[PDB]
């Protein structure tokens, strides 16, 4: 009310309203799902269009050969944060000849988003990210929120009506976690998960966006006729 | 450094600081630009509430940017000096690097760009000035007349007016100016410019300034008596 | 760049400047005009390091032309020469100084007098009846000391100047490919096409 | 952050006016009146000191009239402290010009630069403008004797006779009435004093409440002299014109 | 632009079937003066890497501090710091190699020759060289300073190419290194008798041996050498 | 005084065929009269069917390759995974080299691959970025030995048709991958005989539309 | 190492526009680094630049010039003048003066307002307009043939040959020039390439047909 | 007052949303993409008859293979075009090739959100960026001040955008010829424009692989206007 | 390439009974080449006189600089600067350029308007003050001037006698120096009158 003019102000109950309003931008964004087994990690994203004449907004971004994310909210902010991740992944490779750990990736995003919530003039990031990757400790899935809070998970979903997919994954936890050495079945589980967040619309060929990374699989994105298999 | 965003959007999609800068232009003394077949004429109002003035030394309303281009304006007098100075420097800088004087379009585009930069830079307000820029491109005999405004938009005009009561004189020019046949001579162009100012000015004494620009850096400012002859001629023809 | 001369007479200033541009063992050009018009009644010749000369000359020219437009008024030769000297005086203590020597010939319209200023690359200004830069002086100065009179006409000045060029052409080691002569007077600046 | 406390000094009103410039002019309108009158053979500067106290040291005082160089002077109307900042800048600019061109600075050039500085404070920087209006009285070999004025907006104009500060409306009418082009300095002196004497908010105009200066060619042959009047000299010129 | 003051001489090393061996004497020379005798020029990083450094000792101590700090930094927010995300020899080398080249590029080098010996997580032997110029190379045998001229020839008789590595045992490899250290004591005027030796094995891990001495030297024949040509007594 | 440059020796060679291109280079690394490594590869696959070598000062060579490899990576990110053409790569490298015009990479750079018409392409660079496409280029320590042999055997220079009174030249034609490798191997065995900084091993990288293949051959180790 | 320093280049104005002719050799000391060097940079379809001195300096900055010319005509909706184009380059190298740039170049073009125009630009800041220019180690040799045979009223055919013959003259005598001759003809509607001519074959062809080079046995 | 980069309770940036209102006030611009080329057309909208309409430059060249049309506060577009032209030429300098239309659009869109308390406010202008490259062929992009860009088969922006977009929805198909697209832009412009459409108050342009980006003459557009009127009266 | 001896020139100052004298040659050359015989080296700011030898560009620059500073001094102080104060100003200004100095040998001369005391002073190029009762010397013939002044000078000379002594000191010193001469000027300075005399000397 009187305490939402900028990010530097606390409310009487101890809330940061600008951070919460940034969180609200994610809820308006299109749904995206993340889930992993022990061998692979999968991102599934429902793309959104302006109208029938327009293209579908690309949700998934590659960060390295072994890491990448999906976005929900302000796409330009995801571009800034993904670009930062690309550089950090790259710094780790050039300097230490070392693939960046997915956990450190999360820590770096948390610290970058945090600085924007404590200083005058700036604003919080208006986007949520689901980072998947495969490093020296196996497959990983992270959930980034622009408050700074990063969380490692087996599965999750963010965006509009994400609660449906999140409930499904919470039920299916024991099943999909053991889908080891089988990419197409892990994707199917992710496609069935995101389907629990659909209303009136269904998954078409230029609507669905899938990405995967794993043990002997570089981070690769599938769009267009390549995702027709999973409809 | 002072950073404040002074020029910003409002709910209805307007930038009030730019629009309030236009109000300053509307307050300013009237300025008119008319281009003929082989010349351009810049007319300018001077308010007569100021007697005991020294017209020798008082800043003239029409300013030379280069030997072939001139700039008149309406709005804040102090602001206009900053735009004129920058334009004059750019005019010499263009000659230095391109080995050729600026075109009237280029000089206008530069001045308009400066005005625009002040509409989305921190710590600054827009220029409370609109300009009429006129002249002849190097080795060219086609007359040029351009207008700029605080927002930064610019465009070419067969004839145009800015300042206070400019809507009245624009009404006059819109019916009196023929596109198919512009003022063929210098006399015809000056007369039409004086006529248009006489709709608004008051008296045709030391209230009207006229500057005539012709091809190949041929610019001259008319004196009181010379202008007064046009005023005397128009009034006698009017009584009919 | 090598030979630049200047002679102030009764009613005008005459500048003579060599036409040759040599680089290595080749004369690349034999019709080079080593001068810039700073204002209608002010002319500057120049000689020195390659590139620096023209870059400096045009920079000064631009600045004076900017002044002319701003004030709608022509600066006096004395005022221009002082501005030029200061620019060189700054330059000498810079990271990379302008290695340019100049002569400034002008006609002061307020005084109705011709004026010749000699300024070297250090910023050393002197007003003279006749001047030169480089090795040119070593021949001409003594010749001018003898033949020069303060009340000479423009035509007498050109004959005196011919005498200098002849001496240079006889005793100078390098072929400087003649000179471009220019006159500065009450009516402005004009070039002598046949010299 | 600090946005909360920003007055926004450099913005437009809905009507297209600069709030702070207008309010600065309102400030200046309460300042002691200063008059400048330009004659054919010189210039007069007259100014009224702000409500003097009897224990004020009058002879070793300077409030209104300041010297910029040998050929140019100014009369001040507004905050004295603000004016001195600008005066020192103007004095330096005049010396820079002399150093560069070996010629005394033309009056207009000095006036323009000082007016450009004031303009800057209205367009950028977020600072309050200088609450000062000047009357510039000076000479050069181009235009001869010149009078100018500048105000917090940074706009300057040339004049034959002009007033700034308090009661300028009444003062400008009286000057417009009695001024003529073939006027001499001694006549202009009398007009300047008569105008202040009628527009003053004081009971009677006296020597101790005035600052006076002339710029004549009254020196020996083709050279300009600046005369900042002493207390006793103002007392004499006030008796000579029949005011006291 | 530097000049090295307190200096360390040869660092020698080689690969064998299960790991790598590295050695360097304990001397800190001050020109011709053999100033300091208790200088350790082999610095372990974790339990799987040893960095051997020759050249300027002040710069060596700086590199020690960097490596010490690297271990600390790696442990931050790293639950697998003593497991999968532990520092590898290749990581440690590439870091140093980056620093060495950046410093030479700023015309302010770390005046050293460095050999990073270790064993990777997958059991692979790691042995690579870097110096003040940022120059890097790898070989079955690596040596610095005089070691390059005298040790490498001897070590290459054992492991001449890649295929000789599985055929070389830790006993044979250590023998060649200790022998090389003796030869360097005979012939390098800025060497000491006392040295340290380190073995990094993929099975038995890191074995760090301190206070070793050159022994079984041949000096007896000196008594028979008289004069410089014609002298008989 | 500290000298920031050094000479790591070695020599490289690039030859372009009709539908292929090879980029060879010996595996010896040296300083002064000492051998540092008998197998230190300096010909690298950089992706997008581009092979590269920066012979001379290895520290600058490795820095440059590393930076170009990185450039290829960021070209994919910024331009929707577009393939970097050999001509585009060349121009990019010019800017990398010239970027350090006043503190150069002391290296003779050569890249090889296929142009956009599928034909074999070799580009060569000086230390400060001047580049040119050629059928043939040797670089490094023994370039002066190998290059005139290449002029004679690849481009058939100074060879005229027998009996034509030296009037008709020997006609230019593309060489087979077999014939090119023969010329590479003979060029390096010859260079090894007469240049002390050349030897130990020869590594060739062959680039066709199918990908990047490698071949290795022993060289004299003295 | 030493870096490439490929030179003989000329360019002259005549009735039919401009001829540009260059050799092809690049050297590193006595070592002939390349016989196939392109010493004419095609800045754009209307402008040409010549390469002498630093090979990299000339290449890098004259393609950079082509970028500045393209940006000019996008903003001004008009072809850039040869005067302006040359001055963009000369002002740039003047900023780098002292740093060690090495450039001897002819900026050649043909516009409506100027006609055929040639500007010699130099790494020490020199910018000269002229009718005939000749730059490189073999420039003096090429000047001798040019000066004795040049006329304004040469035909496009004869002018092309004169430029070709002047390079040949330099290629013969100057040890650091040769390889092949590249010819260009600049018109108002753009430059036209007139082929690569190997000096080895051109010398014997010219010797026989012209009767020249009697000193040499053939 | 309030911060420039402030979020609303609904999760939108106030200043970005307000700039979108400014764009609705702007003159209409339409773009249609076909397999034979992309067409760009704009409403000039002269504020007075004395204004020389040919000086109204709302269609602009970025490179030979990329064109641009604008709508809104058109003065704000100048620096966006300047950046686009520099980005396009700079990429050619670094990579000896044409730059992809998408990459060009992305570079422009990176400027969009570089505002706050960088420039003081978002851009008050939307751009239609049309072009061709070898990879994705003929393309039309809509670049907003939010930093977002959508590719479109056809798109209208400005005051008559929602009405024109609904018309483009029905009329567009994947087999449109260039000539058909030209007429379609003129047809839809004439519907939404206030004043009567002619060659002086409306401007056409296109970009083809063969001839590159071209702004049509007033003579050429006039014939297409006459051809359009005849075809509508013919049934 | 020795800045202090490219252009050449000399200045000398002396005191007398209730008066001071300062004198300088008129030569400006470029090493061997004589360029100007009108180059005066003495300037004045109010009643304070400053002579400057050395590199001519700096001589000109410093004159313009001290004119600049003495003008602002007068405007703020509402009085003319005195010799003692000016001396300090010259020293301050020179030492400000300690590690990039003006290549000059300045010499202050004048009479204090309050006390009436004759005052002279000399400086090195970095502003060290050399105060003296008798005389100050400067320029490319300083050695010669030192020798002339030390033998010819006597205290409490009348203005007319002092003129002869300083003139003979300068002339004979200048004639033993190649880079000095080509005319000479002498300023005789009394409390409220100043006479300036051009000397006839050999023109080689
Ligand atoms: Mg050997
Ligand atoms: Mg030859
Ligand atoms: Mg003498
Ligand atoms: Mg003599």
């Amino acid at each position: 009310n009187n305490y939402d003019g900028d990010t530097v102000t606390f409310s009487p109950t101890g809330r940061l309203f600008q951070v919460e309003y940034a969180l609200e931008a994610i809820k308006q964004g299109s749904v995206t799902v993340g889930l992993r087994s022990n061998t692979h990690a999968v991102l599934v994203a429902l793309k959104r269009n302006a109208d029938e004449l327009s293209s579908y907004q690309k949700k998934i971004i590659k960060c390295d050969e072994h890491m990448g994310l999906s976005l929900a909210g302000l796409a330009p902010d995801a571009r800034v944060l993904s670009n930062y991740l690309r550089q950090q992944c790259n710094y780790s490779s050039l300097v230490f000849n070392r693939k960046l750990a997915v956990e450190r990736a999360g820590h770096l995003l948390c610290d970058k988003a945090q600085k924007n919530t404590q200083s005058y003039g700036g604003r919080p990031y208006g986007v949520g990210l689901l980072i998947i990757g495969y490093d020296k400790s196996g497959a990983h899935l992270l959930e980034f929120q622009p408050s700074g809070n990063v969380t490692e998970l087996y599965g999750t979903a963010i965006g509009a009506r994400s609660q449906g997919a999140k409930t499904y994954l919470e039920r299916t936890l024991d099943t999909f976690i053991k889908i080891d050495g089988n990419p197409d079945e892990l994707i199917k589980a992710g496609v069935e998960a995101i389907s629990q967040s659909l209303r009136d619309e269904s998954l078409t060929v230029d609507n669905l966006s899938i990405a995967i990374v794993g043990k002997d699989t570089p981070f690769t994105i599938y769009d267009g006729e390549a995702v027709a298999k999973y409809i | 450094g002072y950073d404040r965003a002074l020029s910003i959007f409002s709910p209805d999609g307007h930038i009030f600081q730019v629009e309030y800068a236009l109000e300053a232009v509307k307050r300013g003394t009237c300025a008119v630009g008319v281009k003929g077949k082989n010349c351009v004429v810049l007319g300018c109002e001077r308010r007569s509430t100021l007697k005991l003035q020294d017209t020798r030394i008082t800043p003239s309303k029409v300013s030379k940017i280069d030997s072939h281009v001139v700039l008149s304006f309406s709005g804040l007098n102090a602001d206009s000096r900053i735009l004129i100075e920058k334009a004059r420097v750019e005019a010499q800088s263009h000659r230095l690097t391109l080995e050729d004087p600026v075109t009237v379009e280029y000089l206008t585009r530069y001045v308009a760009g400066v005005q625009q930069r002040y509409t989305q830079s921190g710590g600054v307000r827009p220029f409370g000035v609109s300009t009429l820029i006129a002249g002849f491109d190097p080795r060219d005999d086609e007359p040029k007349l351009y207008q700029t405004e605080p927002s930064g938009i610019y465009s070419s005009w067969s004839a145009q007016t800015i300042g206070r009561n400019s809507k009245t004189v624009r009404e006059f020019l819109e019916k009196n100016y023929d596109r198919k046949e512009p003022p063929a001579t210098v006399e015809e162009c000056v007369k039409l410019t004086v006529r248009s100012l006489l709709e608004v000015v008051q008296t045709g004494a030391k209230n009207i300034e006229i500057t005539v620009v012709k091809p190949d850096s041929d610019i001259v400012a008319l004196s009181s008596e010379e202008i007064n002859q046009y005023v005397t001629q128009i009034e006698q023809e009017k009584q009919e | 760049m090598d030979i630049i001369l200047g002679i102030r007479v009764q009613d005008s200033v005459i500048l003579a400047s060599s036409k040759a541009v040599t680089r290595g063992i080749s004369v690349l050009k034999d019709s080079d005009d080593k001068t810039r018009q700073l204002s209608p009644h002010t002319l500057m010749s120049f000689a020195g390091e390659a590139g620096d000369t023209v870059q400096f000359a045009e920079y000064i020219q631009a600045n004076i032309q900017l002044y002319s437009i701003r004030e709608d008024y022509e600066l006096s030769p004395q005022a221009v020469s002082s501005f030029v000297r200061q620019e060189l005086a700054k330059s000498i203590r810079s990271r990379r100084p302008y290695q340019v020597n100049v002569l400034i010939g002008g006609y002061d319209k307020k005084k109705n007098k011709p004026e010749l200023y000699q300024i070297d690359y250090l910023g050393t200004k002197v007003e003279l009846p006749y001047g030169a830069h480089g090795y040119s002086g070593f021949y001409t100065f003594s010749l001018l000391d003898h033949h020069y009179r303060p009340d000479m006409t423009t035509e007498e000045g050109l004959d005196l100047l011919k005498l200098c060029v002849q001496e240079l052409e006889k005793r100078m080691p390098m072929d400087f490919k003649g000179v471009i002569v220019k006159i500065v007077d009450k009516d402005g600046i004009r070039q002598v096409d046949d010299f | 952050g600090s946005r909360r406390y920003d007055s926004r000094t450099t913005i437009f009103s809905p009507e297209g006016r600069l709030y702070q410039v207008e309010y600065a002019l309102e400030s200046i309108s309460h300042a002691g009146t200063a008059i400048g009158i330009m004659a054919s053979d010189g210039i007069v500067l007259a100014a009224e000191r702000k409500v003097t106290s009897t224990l004020l040291e009058q002879d070793t005082s300077t409030e209104k009239l300041y010297k910029l160089n040998d050929k140019i002077a100014v009369a001040v109307a507004g905050l004295t402290a603000d004016a001195e900042i600008l005066i020192n800048t103007a004095r330096i600019h005049a010396q820079n010009y002399l150093k560069t061109y070996n010629e005394d600075i033309p009056v207009e050039i000095l006036v323009r630069r000082l007016s450009d500085i004031k303009q800057g404070y209205t367009q950028h920087g977020g600072l309050r403008p200088f609450g000062v209006s000047f009357i510039y009285a000076g000479y050069d070999d181009r235009y001869g004797y010149q009078l100018y004025t500048s105000n917090p907006s940074g706009n300057y104009t040339g004049w034959k006779a002009i007033s700034v500060g308090a009661n300028t409306s009444a003062a400008q009418t009286l000057l417009q009435m009695d001024y003529k082009d073939d006027m001499k300095v001694d006549d202009a002196i009398e007009l300047a004093l008569k105008t202040l004497s009628k527009t003053t908010d004081s009971s009677a105009l006296t020597y101790d409440r005035l600052e006076f200066a002339t710029i004549r060619k009254g020196a020996n042959d083709g050279e300009v002299y600046q005369k900042i009047f002493k207390p006793q000299e103002i007392k004499d010129i006030l008796v000579k014109t029949g005011i006291t | 632009t530097q000049q090295p003051i307190v200096t360390g001489t040869s660092v020698i090393s080689m690969k064998y079937d299960n790991g790598v061996i590295i050695a360097a004497d304990n001397l800190g020379s001050y020109g011709s003066l053999l100033r300091f005798n208790g200088v350790e020029r082999l610095i372990p990083v974790g339990d799987n890497t040893v960095v051997g450094i020759s050249g300027d000792i002040s710069d060596m101590q700086h590199i020690e501090r960097l490596l010490k700090d690297l271990v600390t930094e790696n442990a931050y927010d790293n639950p697998l710091a003593d497991a999968e995300e532990a520092l590898e020899p290749s990581y440690i080398f590439e870091y140093l190699a980056t620093v060495m080249y950046q410093r030479r590029s700023k015309m302010n080098p770390l005046w050293n020759a460095i050999i990073v010996a270790g064993v990777q997580s997958n059991g692979d032997q790691f042995l690579r060289y870097v110096n003040l110029l940022g120059v890097t190379y790898s070989s079955p045998t690596l040596a610095t300073g005089f070691g390059a001229h005298m040790a490498n020839p001897l070590l290459r008789k054992v492991v001449d190419r890649e295929s000789d590595i599985p055929k070389t045992t830790v006993q044979v490899a250590e023998e060649a290194i200790v022998n090389a250290m003796r030869v360097l004591y005979y012939r390098d005027a800025r060497s000491s008798r006392n040295f340290s030796l380190a073995i990094i094995d993929k099975n038995t891990g890191l074995t760090f041996k301190k206070n070793l001495q050159v022994e079984n030297m041949k000096w007896d024949f000196a008594k028979d050498i008289k004069g410089y040509g014609t002298q008989k007594i | 005084q500290f000298n920031p440059y050094g000479d790591n020796g070695g020599t490289i060679l690039g030859i372009a065929g009709e539908d292929f291109a090879v980029l060879a280079g010996d595996t010896r690394n040296i300083t002064d009269y000492s051998i540092n490594s008998r197998y230190e590869p300096k010909v690298f696959d950089c992706g997008d069917n581009i092979v590269m070598s920066a012979n001379g000062f290895a520290a600058d060579g490795d820095a440059l390759v590393k930076r170009f490899k990185n450039s290829v990576k960021w070209y994919h990110f910024d331009h929707n995974d577009k393939k970097l053409s050999i001509n585009s790569a060349a121009r990019n490298i010019q800017h990398l080299l010239y970027g350090k015009r006043f503190f150069p990479y002391y290296v003779h750079t050569i890249i090889a691959g296929l142009d956009e018409d599928g034909k074999g392409a070799v580009y060569s660079f000086d230390p400060v970025g001047s580049y040119e496409r050629e059928q043939c280029r040797a670089g490094g320590a023994a370039a002066s030995l190998i290059m005139p042999f290449l002029d004679n055997q690849v481009n058939f220079k100074n060879q005229y048709e027998p009996g034509t009174n030296g009037k008709v030249k020997k006609p230019l034609k593309y060489l087979s991958v077999e014939e090119v490798i023969k010329l590479v191997r003979d060029s390096f065995t010859s260079a090894t005989e007469r240049h002390i900084q050349v030897g130990d091993g020869l590594e060739i990288l062959i680039v066709t539309k199918d990908g990047v293949r490698k071949e290795f051959y022993e060289l004299k180790r003295d | 190492i030493k870096i490439a320093h490929g030179c003989t280049t000329l360019a002259f104005r005549f009735q039919g526009g401009i001829i540009v002719a260059v050799d092809s050799r690049a050297t590193a000391g006595n070592w002939v680094a390349s016989q196939t060097v392109k010493k004419v940079i095609e800045i754009n379809p209307f402008l040409l630049g010549t390469m002498a001195g630093g090979a990299a300096d000339c290449q890098f900055w004259e393609t950079w010039l082509g970028s500045q010319c393209r940006l000019h005509e996008l903003r001004e909706k008009e072809r850039i003048s040869v005067a302006a184009a040359s001055k963009i380059l000369s002002n740039l190298v003047y900023q780098y003066k002292g740093a060690g740039l090495s450039m001897g170049t002819m900026i050649c073009g043909y516009t409506r307002k100027e006609g055929p125009t040639i500007y010699y630009v130099d790494s020490d800041g020199t910018r000269l307009k002229g009718d005939i220019f000749c730059v490189g180690s073999g420039q003096t040799f090429a000047y001798g043939v040019l000066d004795s045979n040049y006329k304004w009223d040469l035909s496009v055919e004869d002018a092309l040959y004169l430029g070709k013959r002047s390079i040949l003259a330099a290629a013969h005598r100057d040890a650091y020039s040769g390889g092949s001759v590249n010819l260009y003809h600049v018109t108002e509607d753009g430059w036209i390439y007139h082929g690569n001519h190997d000096v080895g074959e051109l010398f014997w062809k010219v010797k026989e047909e012209e009767g020249s080079f009697n000193n040499v046995i053939g | 007052d309030r911060g420039v980069s402030t979020f609303s309770p609904e999760g939108r940036l106030f200043q970005v949303e307000y700039s979108l209102e400014a764009i609705k006030l702007g003159s209409t611009a339409i773009g249609i993409a076909t397999k034979e080329g992309v067409v760009l057309g704009v409403e000039k909208r002269a504020t007075s008859p004395l204004l020389e309409s040919d000086s109204i430059e709302k269609i602009v060249e970025i490179d030979r293979h990329i064109g641009c049309a604008m709508s809104g506060l058109t003065a704000d577009a100048r620096s966006m075009i300047e950046h686009a032209r520099t980005a396009a030429v700079t990429h050619n300098l670094y990579y000896d090739e044409d730059i992809n239309v998408e990459s060009l659009t992305q570079s422009v869109c990176d400027l969009a959100l570089r505002f706050g308390e960088l420039m003081s406010r978002p851009f008050g202008v939307a751009l239609l960026i049309a072009g061709h490259d070898a990879d994705d062929g003929y393309q039309l992009f809509h670049a907003e001040p939010s930093g977002t860009f959508y590719r479109y088969n056809a798109k209208a922006i400005g005051s008559g955008s929602e009405g024109a977009q609904a018309e483009l929805l029905n009329e567009w198909h994947s087999s449109l010829t260039l000539k058909e697209a030209e007429l379609l832009v003129l047809k839809i412009l004439k519907q939404v424009m206030e004043e009567k459409l002619d060659e002086n108050n409306a401007q056409l342009s296109c970009i083809t692989k063969q001839d590159g980006f071209k702004i049509y003459d007033n003579e050429k557009t006039a014939e297409l206007i006459k051809e359009l009127k005849e075809k509508e009266a013919a049934e | 390439s020795d800045p202090s001896s490219i252009n050449g020139g000399i200045v000398v100052a002396m005191t007398g009974k209730d008066c001071v004298a300062i004198a300088c040659d008129l030569r400006l050359g470029s090493q061997s080449l004589g360029v100007s015989n009108k180059f005066e080296k003495i300037f004045h700011y109010g009643h304070v006189f400053l002579g400057i030898t050395g590199l001519a560009t700096d001589v000109t620059t410093l004159n313009e600089m001290f004119r600049y500073k003495t003008n602002l001094y007068k405007l703020k102080e509402e009085r003319a600067i005195e010799p003692e104060t000016f001396t300090q100003l010259v020293s301050s200004s020179l030492y400000e350029r300690r590690f990039g100095p003006y290549f000059v040998g300045p010499v202050v001369a004048g009479i204090n308007s309050k006390s009436g005391k004759p005052f002279i002073a000399g400086f090195d190029l970095i502003g060290c003050i050399d105060e003296a009762k008798d005389f100050i010397v400067s320029g490319t013939a300083s050695d010669q001037l030192f020798g002339m002044c030390e033998s010819l000078y006597e205290p409490n000379l009348e203005p007319e006698d002092l003129f002869e002594t300083i003139s003979q000191a300068l002339l004979n010193a200048a004639d033993r120096d190649a880079l000095s001469g080509w005319g000479a000027v002498v300023y005789i300075i009394k409390k409220d009158e100043v006479v300036k005399r051009y000397l006839k000397m050999r023109q080689d």
